[PDB]
């Protein structure tokens, strides 16, 4: 709302409505960090990243071409649906109690409510999380492990919440 | 005041001409295999000195820089011999570091005169007192030795309390950067990773001293733990 | 010593025994090597086959080998080294040796019983008599003897060049053998088309070897076809064509042949910005419109291309261009299956000093070794894409040189210098492709700069190497006049300034005016090279 | 018969059986076979490479040192080589398992992408240690009565009742208030008096104030299996134990016959026919076991001297060195005096041939000891204090606290990094008194399974190297020499004895008897 | 932009100086009176306003000349600029505009090409 987070405004640096900031499955709040060895990095790699422009488009290590992920996202969507495991739903559950907890204390102790609501809409947000990751592998189950990545990822979220 | 620039002048023309001479010469060398061959060694020596003109360049140019509040014809003098010697500013290699990692062993007790003193083990220039280093590692109300015996023996105990406290080390999370509060869990309540408070390369640079010390003064014992030390490593 | 019949003292020699080929790592080394495979898998010689890219690996391969094998060929490596001494070889192996460099070192000529040069006898050769080189008033008459060795033997080694072609030579023996097919014709033909497109031969002994390779290609298209009776369209045709300078201009649009192609870009001066104009003034004169012009070849209109060649010509003359055509050759099979002798020559050279990291350089001979038979006409596609690559990447480097001023005359010679990080560098790092590219580049300097001087200089190019050992490579190339002869001083002006600077070189590269260079060094190496040309 | 004839049968043998030999390989082969006749030629040629197949091999191609080794293992050493019946293993010397939960089973550290051991441990290592302890501790434990219902039970079968164990996440919620819910959990104190449950899933605070404790010494960072229930944010307990043991047959039962111990051996030692047909004729091996060996003083050289006249008949198979052997670890001067009496003891025991030659001295240091200090797995002192005993009594060896012994049909723990009064002094509730004390410990130190189930302030231990510190599966004998006074007890069929501290416990060594499985209860005052 | 302006076809470190500048200059105007002296000794101290080396230049000229007097007691501008391309000082014009060389009495014609 205005234009840098400036940390100590909180809620006020959104305008969005708690029914709109529901349907995101992710709210990923974004600040500009200055650090000198992360701008220092940083500007070489921008300095080098417009000096390479003329290089001829090599080929390149450890990572998928656009048009070649494009397919590979493409495939995955048509061929594999995932579900969740057992246990993998067990340990989604509890974390999610836990959270809806953390949640409702921390919106108590402020007396005043959060813009990023903690809903079951952000429960099924990681389960789709859990799946997609599973969906990745093509493999027809989301594992413990899939299911910590996405709490992993949602955390970042519940970060930006509280 | 204005004499420093009167100097800087007379340095302007000098320290070029002294540079060119040492350049010319030094590159000439066919003896060198390697122009970091060339420096010498002390127990507090670390860097990867390379190219003699521009360490020497480095060291003048900082005793420069701060004898005086007047940097601006240091400044100028670095930016003209670093030209010269075609090496960049901003550059890693352009910046001065200290060739020595001093260490200093705090109120070492004398015998001879119940004094207590300060002792750097790493600055002595050990080449010319390799012999007497315990002489010159003298208590400064007076002229007698500190022994290698109970130094290696501290150096040692110094050693294991210090490895002591990395093991029961507190970890911090790198995003909120409060302690870990008890053992389980790997992340944070937040999504963070843990760190270390008490960083492995800390003790590398220490053990490196030690090491450097042990190696230039003999000390055969402290060598055989720091070699235990150094081999269960990754 | 030299084979005086290949067919008896050589092939009838290791047709009874296992061989071992060293194989340099250059197109007419991969095209003698096919011819020497087709022959040996036809007899079923076993026989090994190593790739070599330089002295060191090769001294490295021959240490690995050297138990199991008593015959090695080596194919363009060896002969203008003492081998006896780079190999230090058992008293009773056999090196024959099938290399174009020259001068053959003397002691590879007279030695009788181990080194076989398979060199024909009426190439460029003038080798030193033996009493000259090899053994008070008597101890006087002595030195003096030595002296005149020395100045005999200086004169004799000084200026390197190229002999016949070494796929010419096995093709010779193949038809000795009289089991010379098409296939291996045409590998002759790319084989020369190497020496020629790499310069390493003057045009009349490029125009004779063209003579000679005429006949074979006669021979070939009259063995089972005449003007009524003709075969099926799968067999290969070798033709001799009176086609145009242009690269790989069947391959992609004319206006990128022009562009991209040596002589038109130098002489256009398409670096600049103004040559653009003078290009498009050419085309206007022959009248080709820039939307044909800009298409593919292929899919260009075919009212337009039927007198396309003598076109080119006739424009080419009273624009300047007075040598646009060439004597060359082309292969057809099947229906679309078409290729010029340069094409070929291009898409191997590429797939060998592909720009590609992944793998490693002999993997990318193995691709190029492949590309050349066609079960793997996949892969010569896609080495002719490659070529297109390079030769893009060759002009835009010549133009970064000449805009940015990088060459500069050092009295006796021009200097050039790659740098680090910049474009492309990592793809010119490679000996063969700096060669070429330093060739290109003077080529251009000598039609851009307008001062006589400039014009007959000869040109030393460096550019990094390694940084975990911190090298550069320098390459030497002659004068670029017509009149040139095609040899060049640099290999042995190297070692001469290298020994004077006692300077850290390494000399891995199989030509002697390619060196590898301590990155320190290099400055005073350049001043004892202006101290020794003067 | 012809050298060419036997080489083309010797390739033709081990090519049928899918196998190529390497050059050398098939003239080693070619010229070791001359002396075979064609009557027995195949025969040969097949027990060969069914040794061959032995070995673990990486590839079909064959080396020379493969058929050299398979020909020995024809030749020499087929029934048995002497050295296997006795070893010593270091705990830096242990191999790591870990212990994988979906496929329920220990996989090898090569196996697994786990990163190596390292002393100066990471940020996860620390994490891991305890967690681990945990993972173990929950794998025993729910393969004990505390087992499945199971899913197909019915209620006429399992009419009776069955424990089900709760992890903390689980607890918050509905859950609350219910009846009787047990949790397995580290129990520790935030601060005085606040204690609480910990697991890999949480944290929750505890009311211990009712809890029925099932006569342990509960310390801090043990694992406790908390009976109770949840409600205010607290867990309210009704009762509070250890849990269960599991006897080695068990382990070997579920796991199979893997070498958790160590040593060379791919399976343990006593599931392979050599050492069990070595046993039968080992009889008259003997152990002796000694702590507070303060030999920098001469008065523990007299009480050597009085050791060697008293045991020079039937003279034992080794002796155990309990570190601590500075009684002076005042500075530099206890370093020289050690080494001193090092060579004193080595030029004592020059003066017999029998026990020189035949019983091992192995010396494990502990924290009144040169070198590292009360950091564990302790390593040993250092070799310029061990070379001059090594180069003339070579029959002895310096090694870690903790170690491993592995005899022929027996496995032991050594140990003498002091806790029994560290165990006493900081019980939740209380510890269990009297004669019992050693009993409620060795009681926790077997359920715990772990050498230190203490807190890490209290215990250091290197964080990547906490697995050797590990008792399970469960050794025969278990040694814990500390400074405490002896003792002999014994559970799950584990033997457990402390030496004590000899100096003040009226002389009293002990002396252990592997093969007739047994201990004398000795008092050397009297010698 | 700075190249385009001098029509040249590949970018230069003159370029990147004036584009330094530009920023760093702009930066220190948006602060306040009393912040942006101590902004300015700062960045130039510090930071590149590389507005001449002539002193450079000038030394390898007296170089020269003494070792050219030296070598003829007991072309120099080509001298002077083959120096001044080794070392990365390349533009000369500066040098030759500059009052470092005309008070010690040098000169310089691209005719003649003595100094």
């Amino acid at each position: 709302v205005f234009g840098r987070w400036d940390e100590t405004k909180g809620e006020d640096n959104i305008d969005f409505m708690p029914t709109i900031l529901s349907r995101f499955d992710m709210i990923f709040i974004v600040k500009d960090e200055h650090n000198e060895e992360r701008d220092v990095m940083l500007a070489k790699h921008v300095i080098t990243l417009h000096v390479s422009a003329l290089t001829q488009t090599q080929a390149v290590e450890g990572e998928i071409d656009l048009a070649k992920l494009k397919k590979f996202i493409a495939y995955c969507r048509v061929k594999c649906g995932p579900r969740l495991s057992a246990e993998a739903a067990e340990k989604l559950k509890n974390r999610y109690i836990i959270m809806r907890s953390g949640a409702r204390q921390h919106e108590r102790d402020s007396d005043r409510r959060s813009s990023i609501p903690i809903t079951v809409r952000q429960l099924e947000a990681i389960v789709r999380i859990a799946e997609a990751l599973s969906k990745m592998k093509l493999q027809p189950f989301a594992t413990e492990a899939d299911v910590e990545e996405a709490l992993r990822l949602f955390q970042v979220s519940t970060l930006d919440a509280a | 005041t204005f004499s420093q620039d009167y100097v800087a002048n007379e340095l302007t023309q000098s320290f070029f001409t002294i540079t060119q001479k040492i350049q010319k010469k030094v590159t000439g060398s066919r003896n060198s295999t390697e122009l970091s061959e060339m420096f010498p060694v002390l127990p507090g020596s670390h860097l990867l000195l390379n190219n003699p003109a521009l360490e020497f360049i480095k060291y003048v140019c900082k005793v420069l820089s701060l004898d005086t509040n007047i940097t601006n014809q240091v400044n100028k003098l670095n930016r003209d011999l670093l030209r010269l010697v075609d090496v960049g500013e901003f550059s890693e290699e352009a910046q001065f570091r200290d060739p020595c990692r001093s260490y200093v062993l705090p109120e070492v007790i004398c015998r001879s005169c119940n004094f207590c003193r300060d002792l750097d083990l790493c600055k002595d220039s050990s080449f010319s007192e390799d012999g007497a280093v315990l002489p010159q590692w003298l208590c400064s109300n007076c002229q007698a030795p500190y022994d290698s015996s109970a130094i290696e023996m501290t150096l040692v105990e110094v050693l294991q309390k210090k490895l002591m406290a990395f093991t029961l080390q507190d970890l911090v999370c790198l995003k909120c950067r409060g302690v870990k509060e008890t053992s389980m869990p790997v992340y944070c309540s937040c999504a963070g990773d843990f760190a270390l408070t008490i960083h492995t390369q800390v003790f590398m640079e220490q053990i490196g001293i030690f090491r450097n010390i042990a190696q230039h003064y003999g000390m055969s014992y402290l060598l055989e733990t720091l070699e235990w030390l150094l081999q269960k490593n990754p | 010593m030299f084979v005086s019949d290949f067919r008896k003292e050589f092939y009838e020699v290791v047709q009874s025994q296992r061989v071992l080929l060293f194989v340099a790592s250059d197109v007419d080394a991969l095209c003698a090597c096919k011819i020497l495979q087709a022959l040996f898998q036809c007899d079923h010689v076993q026989y090994t086959l190593v790739p070599v890219s330089g002295w060191q690996e090769l001294e490295t391969a021959f240490l690995e080998h050297k138990e199991q094998f008593h015959y090695f060929i080596l194919i363009n490596c060896g002969a203008n080294v003492d081998l006896l001494d780079i190999l230090q070889p058992d008293e009773d192996t056999i090196f024959f040796v099938c290399d174009t460099h020259r001068p053959v070192n003397v002691v590879n000529v007279y030695n009788d019983t181990q080194i076989k040069l398979l060199i024909k006898q009426d190439d460029d050769l003038e080798v030193p008599a033996y009493e000259d080189i090899f053994r008070t008033m008597r101890r006087r008459q002595r030195r003096e003897w030595e002296a005149r060795r020395r100045d005999i033997l200086f004169d004799y080694e000084q200026y390197e060049y190229h002999g016949t072609s070494s796929a010419m030579v096995m093709f010779e023996l193949a038809w000795m053998l009289s089991k010379d097919l098409n296939d291996m014709l045409w590998w002759a033909i790319v084989g020369l088309t190497d020496q020629w497109v790499q310069d390493k031969i003057t045009q009349m002994k490029y125009v004779t070897d063209v003579g000679v390779l005429q006949r074979h290609v006669s021979r070939h298209n009259h063995r089972n076809e005449d003007e009524e009776n003709t075969l099926s369209v799968d067999c290969t045709r070798i033709s001799f064509e009176y086609d145009l300078r242009l690269v790989l201009y069947q391959h992609w649009s004319l206006h990128d042949s022009l562009c991209n192609t040596s002589y038109t870009a130098a002489r256009f001066k398409l670096w600049s910005v103004h040559g653009q104009k003078r290009l498009q003034e050419f085309l206007a004169d022959m009248g080709l419109p820039l939307k044909q012009v800009k298409q593919k070849f292929q899919a260009m209109d075919i009212s337009l291309k039927e007198n396309l060649r003598e076109m080119i010509e006739e424009s080419a003359n009273k624009f300047g261009m007075k040598d646009m055509r060439v004597q060359t050759f082309s292969i057809h099979f099947g229906f679309k299956h078409k290729f010029l002798a340069s094409d070929v020559v291009f898409a191997t050279m590429s797939l060998m000093e592909s720009p590609e990291k992944d793998g490693s350089g002999t993997d990318h001979f193995i691709q190029a070794l492949d590309s050349l038979s066609r079960s793997n006409l996949d892969k010569l596609y896609h080495g002719l894409e490659l070529a297109k690559k390079q030769l893009r990447a060759t002009q835009q480097t010549i133009a970064s040189c000449l805009c940015t001023n990088l060459v500069i005359s050092q009295g006796p010679f021009l200097y050039c210098s790659l740098m680090e990080g910049t474009p492309d560098v990592m793809l010119f790092s490679r000996p063969a492709s700096l060669s070429l590219l330093s060739k290109h580049l003077l080529k251009s300097f000598v039609c851009s700069t307008k001062n006589r001087r400039c014009k007959l200089l000869p040109l030393v190019m460096a550019a990094p190497l390694s940084m975990e050992h911190g090298t550069v490579t320098v390459v030497g190339i002659p004068p670029e006049t017509d009149s040139s002869d095609r040899k060049n001083f640099f290999g042995r002006a190297f070692e001469k300034a290298a020994e004077s600077t006692s300077s850290r070189m390494l000399h891995n590269h199989f030509d002697l005016s390619v060196i590898e260079l301590k990155a320190e060094d290099r400055s005073k190496f350049l001043d004892a090279l202006i101290s020794l040309l003067s | 018969m012809a050298p060419e004839r036997l080489r083309s049968r010797a390739l033709s043998a081990f090519k049928l059986r899918g196998l190529l030999l390497r050059g050398e390989a098939i003239k080693y082969l070619t010229e070791a076979l001359q002396s075979i006749s064609e009557l027995e030629l195949e025969d040969k040629l097949e027990k060969i490479i069914n040794a061959v197949e032995k070995q673990p091999l990486s590839s079909n191609m064959i080396e020379r040192s493969v058929v050299e080794a398979a020909v020995q293992e024809c030749s020499q050493s087929v029934d048995e080589t002497i050295e296997h019946v006795f070893n010593i293993i270091g705990a830096f010397d242990i191999p790591r398992f870990v212990y994988n939960s979906e496929r329920k089973k220990f996989l090898p550290l090569l196996m697994t992408n786990h990163p190596a051991p390292n002393l100066f441990g990471t940020p996860r290592d620390k994490a891991e240690m305890f967690r681990e302890r945990y993972t173990i501790l929950h794998q025993r434990t729910h393969r004990h009565e505390l087992f499945t219902p199971p899913v197909i039970g019915s209620h006429p079968d399992e009419s009776g009742s069955k424990f089900q164990l709760k992890t903390i996440e689980t607890l918050l919620g509905s859950t609350t208030k219910i009846g009787d819910a047990i949790v397995l959990g580290m129990i520790t104190q935030l601060k005085e008096g606040k204690f609480f449950l910990e697991d890999p899933t949480g944290t929750v605070q505890l009311d211990l104030s009712k809890a029925q404790f099932h006569s342990g010494l509960y310390t801090e960072a043990c694992f406790v299996l908390a009976e109770g229930w949840f409600e205010d944010q607290v867990f309210h307990v009704n009762a509070f134990g250890f849990p269960p043991t599991e006897p080695s047959s068990t382990t070997r039962a579920y796991y199979g016959n893997i070498n958790f111990f160590g040593g060379p051996s791919n399976t343990s030692v006593k599931t392979s026919a050599k050492l069990k047909q070595l046993e039968e004729e080992n009889k008259d091996a003997m152990f002796v076991f000694l702590s507070d060996v303060w030999l920098d003083q001469v008065e523990v050289l007299e009480k050597l001297r009085i050791m060697f006249a008293g045991y020079s008949p039937a003279p034992p198979t080794c002796f155990i060195l309990c570190g601590n052997f500075s009684s002076a670890p005042y500075g530099k001067n206890q370093v020289q005096a050690l080494k001193d009496s090092l060579k004193t003891l080595a030029d004592i025991i020059c003066e017999y041939p029998d026990i020189h030659q035949s019983s091992r001295f192995v010396f494990v240091p502990g924290p009144e000891d040169p070198g590292f200090g009360s950091i564990l797995p302790r390593p040993p002192l250092a070799e310029s204090i061990t070379n001059e005993f090594r180069q003339r009594v070579p029959f002895s060896v310096f090694t870690t606290n903790p170690c491993r012994i592995q005899y022929c049909t027996q496995e032991i723990t050594v140990f003498r990094e002091d806790l029994v009064n560290k165990m006493c002094r900081n019980c939740v509730r209380f510890p269990s008194s009297n004669l019992a004390i050693p009993n409620h410990f060795v009681k926790t130190i077997l359920s715990q399974g772990h050498l230190t189930p203490l807190p890490l302030y209290v215990c250091p231990v290197y964080w990547a190297y906490d697995y050797a510190l590990r008792v399970y599966p469960v050794p025969d004998l278990l040694v814990i020499a500390d400074k405490y006074d002896p003792f002999t007890t014994t559970n799950t069929e584990c033997l457990c004895i402390n030496p004590g501290s000899f100096p003040r416990s009226g002389f009293s060594f002990k002396v252990f008897y592997p093969s007739n499985k047994t201990v004398e209860d000795s008092k050397l005052q009297g010698f | 932009a700075h190249a385009r302006i001098h029509l040249r076809d590949y970018v230069i470190e003159d370029d990147v100086n004036m584009a330094i500048r530009v920023m760093l200059e702009s930066f220190i105007d948006t602060q306040k009176f009393s912040v942006m002296r101590s902004m300015r000794k700062t960045f130039a101290r510090y930071l590149s306003f590389r507005r001449d080396n002539n002193e450079l230049l000038l030394f390898i000229l007296k170089q020269l000349v003494a070792e050219q007097v030296t070598y003829q007691r007991n072309v120099p501008e080509k001298d002077l600029v083959d120096k001044a391309r080794q070392i990365n000082i390349h533009n000369l014009s500066a040098f030759y505009d500059s009052e470092l060389f005309r008070m010690n009495k040098f000169s310089h014609d691209l005719k003649r090409k003595m100094i």
